[PDB]
């Protein structure tokens, strides 16, 4: 048998019957894994400010009481007013509209187009912004790679540092993600007493106590130059350079 | 609640038109129309069928019969068509029996090709004298331990016009029968009633179609005569299935209608004078019979024959009268028998010994010349294994040996 | 221009079959003889090639979120269109050829019937929604992949017919052999691996 | 020894006991006596060449190499050592490592006015080891399959075992040499059937090996020279991050000229340094006709087509694009690998033709990974490995033709 | 005269080259037919040990080629009958004695070349002179009623230490232009005859054509003949012949009787005087070299030391196609790390050896085959030696593989296995691609 | 039924026996917890669309077919997707498109065209499961090697201290990057044909 009609039922009937689950399953669990992603940077975001944190129920709770997600325009400095909750700074950069395309010598970090209005995260502590992380993401050797650096009121003090994404070849450029590397960024400052970028990745190790250098990561001269164009493109005036220079000036406060 | 809805109805509309297309795309791509299969060329011989299924079926449906031994599957490789045209490349299984200057000449397996596409094919008119019958059971008397012959009457009388030494193919439909009925003289039961053979039930789901050799020689007129061994179960296996169409065929009895399809067969003598020798086992003293007796009462051959059967006693041993007349009617074809375990009421004083190493030591020890002879092997795989390795061991070659193999 | 950095980049930088072990059932099945790859290869471009652009029509149209109606999105959906999409396209290629085109059915139509669910055809489509890329931008993607696809495949092809004279030890002979020579294959292939094309 | 082995033979005999052990008393009895066999049909004269005068042909072709690699490794070391440590702490640093304190102890001075023959003999105690581990490992793995199999140990061994400890850096941990070795001997060669018998380049398959599964010890500046403590870029790698005028040896403070680098006086793997060695040497495996000419040819084009072409279109940004070729051709590994690698004929083309393209190919892959990518230093290894890959089909796109031409009979 | 060149080939300069005089030469008493020689014979004997034969007397059949006789060359009686493993017909002995001989009809020398050719082929078939004919593809004796348009008559010799045919052909200047007419006549087209540069008879028929060859040892066979003059295959068969048989059909046609005597060039490194000497097909080596080869342990070979048969038992007679003796030294000396020597006295096509230097040199080689049986790497030795456009590097591979498929498209079919000796002289693997041909060629008649 | 099951995790295991399901192995072995995951997405795919097949393979229509069993196959994947988005997300990152491929995956695909249909629902069951488990074998050992030597760990935990964290173990590059999958695969075969020669190709 192979009657044309009888072959549409049975097509349209699977269809219907397979799309009530599928349906089903795409919104009802639309909010549960929204939530999911979420969770997974307010966590990170928690790491980087030193505030600890197991569990989910733990990381909301501490996650609302401290943290504060702030718009600011880039080429202003100053603050901005909207959906800073959500405000997807990766699709606006894609975006021409929300997007600046950078010329050959402004583009640094080898980054095509930079978001108009960047989103940053002040850790309160007792109502008093305690320090201020910035998302600042550069060119790798191999990918992009994209960090959360912690800064003092002064806007000058770097107090930590993590790379939440990166593939950099493990060993070699991985080592971004190295503990002990990141607890050595502690304690630098980002900028010289003239108020221009200082700091540095110096190959082969670092003068011990070195307020600007940082050393370098063994065999990964690729990976450190894009880590420096990174630091150095943002925070320079088309990075948070303008915005750090606010909070020096006691912006937030 | 509210984009379920749309979500629904476009799950429903991309698969929808998906089926459409590819639904509509059938009716104006492809063809329904039947697919003639022209015979020789021959508009009285063309049939036509639907799209489907493999080329045998339709012969079969048509009532042209093709050789099915291994019954589809490119095992046998029996069923050969010259399809001129047609039928698509040849597939791997069919290049194992056709070799590629058969494949260039057109030989294709009719049981692998499916027939998707109008195309010619060219067969001898042999084929179409292939036709089955129903023939009546004359008889089915036991003839030795393990071996029974099953005389089959021709309805109308008529005759297979089939040449010596050719087989046809018997179909069994479903049953289920038990050794005990089977009438089993007790001339024949000694060993029989050793084993217990008896408590052995073959059952059948599925007809069945199996090739079997004729023992009656072409101008043997409306008379057909098998010498069917019995398939039991090898001693080590004794609960393994036991044979089904040998059961079957040990079940019949006079009047018993038995279907056969035919006439078949390759192993046919050669139109030479060289010696032949025959070497005979088991089931295969029928084809050494026709082969005998045709080159003595049909071709009236005066060639020089040598037959060597192998047997275990004098009750396994039969047809010796049989050829013994002929060799009185014919000096220039000797027949020869061997025992090899003959039994005290056989009163043997003739050969002994296993028939292959016997008829080298009388005939073959001191043949001047016997490399030219030519040598038609039929038995069990170890008769046949040890004598074409013997007639090898005596630098035969392979052009000349052809081998019937019963499956054995 | 674009289009040819594109174009390379989905050949030799971008390699499904080796880069991504995208398709590689059929690429160690049928990569026995040189003509049967090379034939399997012109398949895959043509289907990659008419489905990458297709597909991408009809993300953009009614798939992308925000895009049919406002406030909507149907990405769910994106697993069952591309394939179901996908599928039509083998099929119907295989018939039209075999009624319009009887030459070309007996060249391709032989291989479309296993391209017809492909890991590799499903693949690009996959990472080019993953990706922002325009229809003409698909187009050389979807055959730039083709290429890289089928460059793998008859190269592989070449190297087992240089086999022929190999004495494989028995049991690695066959299918063992050819992972470990694919393997190798993609050794020879990361050179490029670090080109940011 | 004749007579000793004669005797001997009964032992290693399917009846006598150890015959486990024939496949390898077989090669110590084809090795120092030829055999006596003599031939049975078709040509009943042969030519005096057989496979095992055309790896110790090879195997001795690189000896210039060897010899003046293990000079320059030294060499670099101790103008290294001197230029970091001085007096005392140089003395610690000697009783530390049992590469220098082995060479004082058999009479080479390390300090800066060491001779020719104490260099050369600090390279010695860096090259030998690793020699002597990839020879071993390697040669087990070799007679291992051979004996399993109950085949002939073929005679293609010496020369992946030698030409693979002559391109790692010199300081080699040895366990990973064995690693090094054993990929290459095992994946790559024994599991295709053997010498003739594959399709890859056995050496530059092991490196590979090391090349990625531990980049760390064979790429950056910290193992080119066997100074502890010394951090010096190679010359093309130098090239990169500056430009034509920022190669200077660190060690000496003194440029590194185009005579320099042709003589081998940089620093770089054992086998790689000098190119004036390798040509000497190269030149009597192709006179020999051991090593074919084409290929050498072919990539000589294809170098020096990429090379050109990429000065012509230049460059701001990218310092490597204004490289000339000729300083192409005297860094790196290019020079060893387009003499003694590139020339496998079992990886290379079977066909004439095939060879140009196989040779060419080469050439502008080994160019590209050196300008285009900036994630490996230079590229020759990863260029012959692409190369080998698609080796076949240059010979069968060249079979296609020929077989159409006999299709129409030549035209007759 | 249309002149072609060969540049890719080795001549081997093997010492004690033949004076290319010809002698009497010794009194041969025992002559035989080599059964193993002709390619795909089944032979059907039609003599017994003891039967009295005569000068075309049919010894035995051929089951797979029917209507082929095959006749003694001299008159006697048979002696020996051997048969080696599988009763293969190694070769039939027999003593020459008396006269007796079986006459055939004579015509004049003008009324060849508008005999019949029903008449020419009865005449061959039963004179036995048709077994001179072998068909390129597959190198067997032609059947009875096939034909040909091409029929290549070689009346060169490059063979190393062979002989001269000029020497030869002035002696039967006659016999060799009536042999050409027969021949012309035969052949549905044309004949082609291959010579060198010397000035050879002439037939005055359209259809005979002389070929100028020049070159190394390649361009003196059959095989590179073909190639270059009329492209062989499988729809497409040539026949060949060497010039001595030619002289032998021109003889028969002439006179009405077989024609036996041949010029063979017994000659070699370890010949006390090398020379031509005139014999019977089918001669027993073992009385031709009688107290003419040097004390030690020899090999005597029959045709060319590339490509013969070892003359050992009952080998030890001249073969059909073969019209050359030579001697070696059988090299089972070992030597210490003779695999890596200066190369003075070793020949090799490389100039990996120091003997290359020494131009003009000639080399007693022996049997030794200088190295062991290994794998073969091809460091391109073989592109050197094969003239013929194929790809001999691959080509060698698909034999040793065993793809008989694959050697027909590279052009294995228009081979044989004195087209390859070159090659397995060359090889550093010390193969032997003679008898892997002749296995793969087989399968596809066999099978194809 | 344990004997029926059983059978194909060895004598006909989908990857070396036959080749099916090889993209998702040689994709998703770089870390043991990604590749137990991806195995129970396929075991359980595999039998839920083998079932429903079954119980509909009566009604299936010859000339859209695949259409069918695809659109099952893939509203089935679909689901298991939110499932895995919803929790175990960092897995499902980790999978990538690969979880979108378990709807082309040929093991899913092959064993619906084969013992899926004309066969009885529940034996078709028994069938998908038994094929997954198989299939899971394979990934298992080659992850299991993959993750012990590449990283020196077994689902996150540390087996072999690294150098990095004062160990004694240099994890080794190769282990994580495509190779190191094609080779564990030819010899991971090459140990199963020894021990089961009925399976060795002539
Ligand atoms: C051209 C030709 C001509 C023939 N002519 C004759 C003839 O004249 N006479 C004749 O008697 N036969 C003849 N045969 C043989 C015939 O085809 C069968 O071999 C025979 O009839 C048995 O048929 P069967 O259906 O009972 O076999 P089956 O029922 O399949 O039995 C095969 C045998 O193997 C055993 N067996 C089956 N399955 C198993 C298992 N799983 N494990 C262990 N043991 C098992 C059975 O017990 C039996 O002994 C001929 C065959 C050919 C091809
Ligand atoms: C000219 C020439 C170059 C060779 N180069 C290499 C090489 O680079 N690596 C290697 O392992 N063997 C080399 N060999 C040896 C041999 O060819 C090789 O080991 C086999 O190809 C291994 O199967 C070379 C041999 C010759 C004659
Ligand atoms: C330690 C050896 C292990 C087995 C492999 C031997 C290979 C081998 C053996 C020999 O006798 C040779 C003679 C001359 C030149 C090279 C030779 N090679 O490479
Ligand atoms: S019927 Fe047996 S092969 Fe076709
Ligand atoms: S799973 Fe088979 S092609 Fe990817």
């Amino acid at each position: 048998n192979d009657s044309i009609k009888k072959t549409l039922f049975v097509v349209i009937a699977l269809s219907l019957v397979c799309s009530i689950i599928v349906s089903a399953a795409a919104v009802g669990l639309r909010d549960k894994q929204k939530e999911n992603a979420a969770l997974d940077k307010q966590s990170k975001i928690l790491q980087v400010a030193g505030i600890e944190a197991k569990g989910s129920k733990q990381i909301v709770e501490l996650f609302n009481k401290s943290i504060e997600p702030r718009l600011v325009d880039f080429n202003t400095g100053d603050f901005v007013e909207g959906d800073a909750a959500n405000y997807d700074q990766r699709k606006a950069a894609k975006e021409a509209s929300e997007s600046i395309k950078l010329t050959a010598e402004q583009d640094k970090a080898k980054i095509q187009r930079r978001a108009n209005v960047g989103v940053v995260y002040l850790v309160k502590d007792g109502d008093k912004t305690s320090k201020v992380i910035l998302p600042v993401h550069g060119n790798g050797l191999w990918s992009m790679m994209y960090a959360f650096v912690a800064v003092e009121t002064d806007g000058n003090t770097v107090s930590g540092l993590t790379y939440y994404e990166q593939g950099e070849t493990p060993g070699l450029g991985g080592e971004v993600e190295n503990p002990a590397w990141r607890a050595q960024w502690v304690g630098k400052k980002l900028f010289d007493e003239n108020h221009k970028p200082a700091i540095k990745i110096v190959k082969g190790g670092a003068p011990q106590g070195s307020e600007h250098g940082v050393d370098g990561l063994s065999g990964a001269t690729l990976t450190s130059n894009g880590v420096q164009n990174t630091f150095d493109f943002w925070l320079g005036d088309m990075g948070f350079g303008p915005f750090l220079t606010k909070v020096r000036d006691g912006g937030l406060n | 609640m509210s984009t379920i809805i749309f979500g629904v109805v476009m799950f429903t509309l991309i698969i929808l038109a998906l089926v459409l297309v590819i639904l509509f795309a059938k009716s104006k791509l492809v063809p329904t129309g039947d697919i003639t299969i022209s015979i020789n060329g021959d508009p009285e011989k063309a049939i036509v069928t639907q799209p489907g299924g493999k080329l045998l079926t339709a012969l079969a449906g048509a009532g042209v019969f093709v050789s099915s031994a291994c019954g589809g599957g490119g095992s046998c490789g029996q069923c050969r068509v010259k399809i001129k045209s047609g039928g698509g490349d040849i597939l791997p299984t069919e290049l194992d029996h056709i070799s590629k200057g058969e494949a260039r000449e057109g030989e294709r397996l009719a049981c692998q090709v499916a027939v998707k596409a109008d195309m010619d094919l060219e067969l001898p008119e042999e084929i179409f004298g292939v036709k089955k019958w129903e023939c009546t059971v004359i008889s089915n008397d036991n003839k030795a331990t393990f071996i029974k012959e099953l005389k089959l009457a021709i309805p109308d009388g008529e005759s297979v016009p089939f040449r010596a030494g050719g087989y046809i193919q018997i179909e069994a439909p479903a049953h289920h029968v038990k050794y005990a009925d089977f009438d089993v003289p007790e001339k024949y039961r000694g060993d029989w009633d050793k084993f217990n053979l008896f408590r052995y039930e073959s059952k059948v789901d599925e007809p069945i179609i199996r090739a079997y050799s004729m023992a009656n020689y072409p101008e043997e007129f409306g008379i057909i005569m098998l010498n069917v061994r019995i398939a039991t179960p090898p001693p080590n296996n004794p609960n393994v299935p036991p044979g089904q169409m040998s059961s079957y065929i040990w079940s019949l009895k006079a009047g018993d209608k038995c279907t056969i399809s035919g006439p078949f067969g390759e192993f046919f003598a050669k139109d030479t004078d060289a010696e032949m020798v025959f070497i005979g086992g088991g089931a295969g003293m029928a084809p050494m019979r026709s082969h005998i007796f045709d080159q003595l009462k049909r071709l009236k051959s005066k060639r020089k024959m040598s037959y060597w059967y192998g047997a275990r006693s004098k009750r396994e041993m039969f047809y010796v009268e049989d050829f013994d007349g002929l060799a009185a009617e014919n000096d220039n074809f000797v027949w020869h028998c061997a025992l090899s375990d003959p039994q005290p009421e056989d009163n043997w004083t003739g050969y002994t010994g296993f028939i292959h190493n016997v008829l080298y030591e009388n005939y073959l020890k001191d043949h001047e010349a016997p490399e030219d002879c030519e040598y038609y092997m039929c038995g069990p795989p170890m008769m046949n294994a040890a004598v074409i390795n013997m007639l090898k061991n005596l630098g035969v070659e392979e052009e000349n040996i052809l081998l019937d193999d019963f499956g054995g | 221009e674009h289009y040819i950095s594109l174009l390379v980049k989905s050949i030799f930088i971008e390699n499904m079959a080796l880069s991504f072990f995208l398709g590689m059932c059929t690429f160690l099945a049928v990569s026995k003889k040189v003509k049967t790859s090379f034939g399997l290869g012109i398949a895959v471009i043509v289907v990659l090639t008419i489905s990458v652009p297709v597909n991408n029509l009809v993300y953009n149209l009614v798939l992308k979120p925000d895009a049919l109606v406002e406030g909507v999105d149907l990405s769910f959906l994106n697993f069952i269109t591309f394939i179901g999409v996908i599928a039509a396209l083998v099929q119907i290629l295989e018939m039209i050829l075999d009624r319009f085109f009887p030459p070309l059915y007996n060249a391709l139509g032989i291989f479309l019937p296993l391209i017809t669910v492909n890991c590799a055809i499903f693949g690009g489509v996959s990472f080019m929604v993953q990706r922002d890329y325009s229809f003409a931008e698909s187009v050389v993607y979807g055959f730039g992949s083709g290429v890289g696809w089928m460059l793998a495949i008859v190269a592989l092809a070449g190297i087992r017919e240089k086999m022929k004279y190999s004495d494989v030890p028995p049991g690695l002979r066959g299918l063992g052999i050819t992972f470990i020579t694919a393997g190798l294959m993609a050794l020879g292939f990361m050179s490029f691996s670090g080109v940011q094309l | 020894l004749k007579k000793f082995l004669e005797d001997i033979e009964h032992h290693f005999e399917p009846g006598g006991k150890h015959e486990k052990w024939f496949a390898l008393y077989e090669a110590a009895a084809t090795l120092f006596y030829t055999p006596g066999l003599v031939t049975k049909r078709s040509s009943h004269v042969r030519d005096s060449v057989d496979l095992k005068r055309i790896m110790i042909m090879v195997w001795l072709a690189v000896f210039p190499a060897m010899f003046w690699g293990m000079y320059n490794a030294g060499g670099q070391a101790i103008a290294a050592l001197n230029h970091l440590y001085s007096g005392d702490q140089l003395a610690a640093i000697v009783a530390g490592n049992w590469h220098y304190w082995l060479t004082e102890m058999l009479g080479g001075t390390m300090s800066s006015d060491a001779g020719w023959g104490s260099k050369m003999l600090l390279g010695a105690t860096y090259f030998l080891p690793i020699y002597a581990t990839v020879f071993i490992v390697g040669g087990f793995w070799e007679v291992l399959f051979c004996m399993v199999r109950k085949h002939e140990v073929n005679e293609g061994f010496f020369v992946t075992s030698i030409l693979f400890a002559l391109i790692v850096p010199p300081t080699l941990p040895l366990w990973q040499a064995a690693l090094g070795i054993t990929f290459g001997v095992v994946v790559a060669k024994e599991v295709f059937g053997g010498t003739g018998r594959n399709f890859l380049n056995p050496a530059l398959a092991g490196r590979a090996f090391l090349f990625f599964a531990y980049p760390a010890q064979i790429s950056g500046d910290l193992v080119w020279t066997a100074a502890d403590g010394y951090s010096g870029a190679t010359a093309l790698s130098q090239w990169a991050q500056g430009g034509a005028g920022a190669l200077i040896n660190n060690a000496t403070g003194q440029t590194i000229t185009w005579m320099d680098a042709f003589i081998g006086n940089i620093p770089g793997s054992i086998g790689e340094v000098s190119t004036l060695a390798l040509m000497i040497g190269a030149a009597f495996i192709v006179y020999m006709g051991i090593a074919s000419w084409r290929i050498i040819g072919g990539v000589m084009i294809g170098m020096i087509l990429l090379s050109t072409l990429f000065n012509v279109i230049g460059s701001d940004t990218n310092a490597m694009f204004n490289m000339p070729w000729h300083w192409h051709l005297v860094l790196g590994g290019f020079a060893f690998g387009m003499f003694f690698m590139a020339t496998d004929p079992v990886s290379a083309s079977f066909t004439n033709s095939g060879k140009w393209a196989y040779g060419i190919l080469i050439g502008v892959m080994c160019v590209l990974i050196r300008v285009v990518n900036p994630a490996y230093p230079e590229g020759m290894m990863l260029a012959i490995l692409f190369a080998n890959l698609f080796a076949p089909l240059f010979d069968h796109v060249v079979v296609e033709r020929n077989i159409k031409r006999r299709l129409a009979r030549y035209g007759k | 005269p249309h002149m072609i060149t060969i540049k890719k080939g080795l001549d081997l300069p093997i010492a004690g080259t033949p004076s290319q005089v010809i002698s009497d030469g010794k009194a041969i008493k025992k002559v035989a037919l080599l059964g193993e020689e002709y390619v795909g014979m089944r032979p059907t004997m039609h003599v017994r040990v003891g039967d009295e034969v005569k000068k075309a007397q049919i010894l035995f059949e051929d089951k797979k080629n029917p209507g082929v006789k095959f006749t003694s060359p001299v008159s006697g009686k048979v002696v020996e009958i051997n048969r080696g493993a599988k009763r293969v017909l190694q070769s039939v002995v027999i003593e020459v004695a008396g006269d007796d001989q079986v006459t055939f009809d004579k015509f004049e020398a003008n009324q060849l070349a508008s005999l019949n050719r029903d008449a020419i082929k009865t005449q061959l078939v039963e004179s036995g002179l048709w077994t001179a004919f072998r068909t390129r593809p597959f190198s067997k004796v032609p059947a009875i009623d096939s034909t040909s348009e091409a029929i290549f008559v070689t009346a060169m010799d490059t063979n190393p230490l062979a002989a001269e045919p000029t020497v030869v052909i002035n002696e039967q200047s006659e016999a060799f232009v009536a042999g050409l007419d027969v021949l012309s006549a035969l052949t549905t087209g044309k004949v082609y005859v291959c010579k060198k540069g010397t000035s050879l008879p002439r037939s005055q028929q359209p259809n005979v054509e002389e070929h100028v060859f020049d070159g190394p040892h390649p361009a003196g066979l059959a095989g590179t003949h073909m190639h270059f003059l009329y492209p062989v295959s499988a729809d497409h068969v040539a026949w060949s012949i060497n010039y001595q048989d030619v002289i032998a059909v021109g003889q028969l046609f002439l006179t009405g009787e077989l024609y036996t005597q041949r010029v063979v060039s017994l000659a070699g490194p370890v010949v006390n005087k090398p020379r031509l000497v005139r014999t019977v097909m089918g001669a027993s080596l073992e009385q031709l070299v009688d107290s003419e080869i040097m004390p030690g342990e020899v090999r005597i070979i029959s045709g060319s030391v590339l490509s013969g048969t070892k003359a050992t038992g009952p080998h030890a007679y001249l073969g059909r196609y073969h019209l050359q003796v030579s001697v070696l030294r059988e090299g089972r000396d070992k030597e210490l790390f003779g695999w890596a020597m200066p190369g003075k006295n070793k020949f090799s096509v490389t100039r990996s050896f120091l003997g290359h230097l020494f131009k003009g040199q000639v080399y007693n080689m022996t049997t030794t085959t200088n190295g062991s049986d290994r794998s073969m790497v091809p460091i391109g030795n073989y592109e050197k030696v094969m003239p013929l456009d194929m790809e001999p590097t691959l080509l060698l591979r698909d034999l040793c593989a065993g793809d008989s498929d694959s050697a027909v498209r590279l052009g294995a079919l228009e081979l044989d296995e004195e087209d390859l000796a070159l090659c397995t002289f060359v090889c550093p693997g010390k193969y032997e691609y003679g008898q892997l041909l002749r296995e793969c060629l087989d399968k596809i008649e066999k099978e194809g | 039924l344990k004997k029926s099951v059983l059978a194909p995790v060895l004598d006909n295991n989908p990857i070396a026996l036959q080749v099916l399901g090889v993209c998702s192995a040689l994709a998703v072995t770089t870390k043991l917890e990604t590749a137990f995951v991806m195995t129970l997405a396929v075991m359980f795919v595999t039998a839920l669309s083998n079932f429903f097949v079954s119980l509909i393979r009566n009604h299936i229509p010859n000339s859209v077919r695949i259409i069918v069993q695809m659109a099952i196959i893939a509203s089935l994947v679909i689901v298991v997707d939110q499932i895995l988005k919803a929790y175990l997300y960092d897995i499902s990152k980790q999978l990538s498109v690969f979880v979108g491929l378990i709807i082309t995956n040929c093991i899913v695909m092959g064993r619906a065209e084969a013992f899926a249909m004309k066969s009885e629902p529940i034996p078709s069951f028994i069938d998908g499961i038994g094929n997954g488990l198989g299939y899971g074998f394979v990934l298992m050992t080659v992850g299991f090697f993959r993750e012990l030597l590449g990283s020196g760990k077994l689902f996150g935990l540390e087996v072999l201290p690294l150098i990095s964290n004062g160990g004694w173990y240099q994890p080794n590059g190769l282990m994580l990057l495509a190779p190191s999958a094609f080779f564990l695969i030819g010899f991971m075969i090459w140990a199963i044909r020894t021990f089961k020669p009925e399976q060795v190709e002539a």
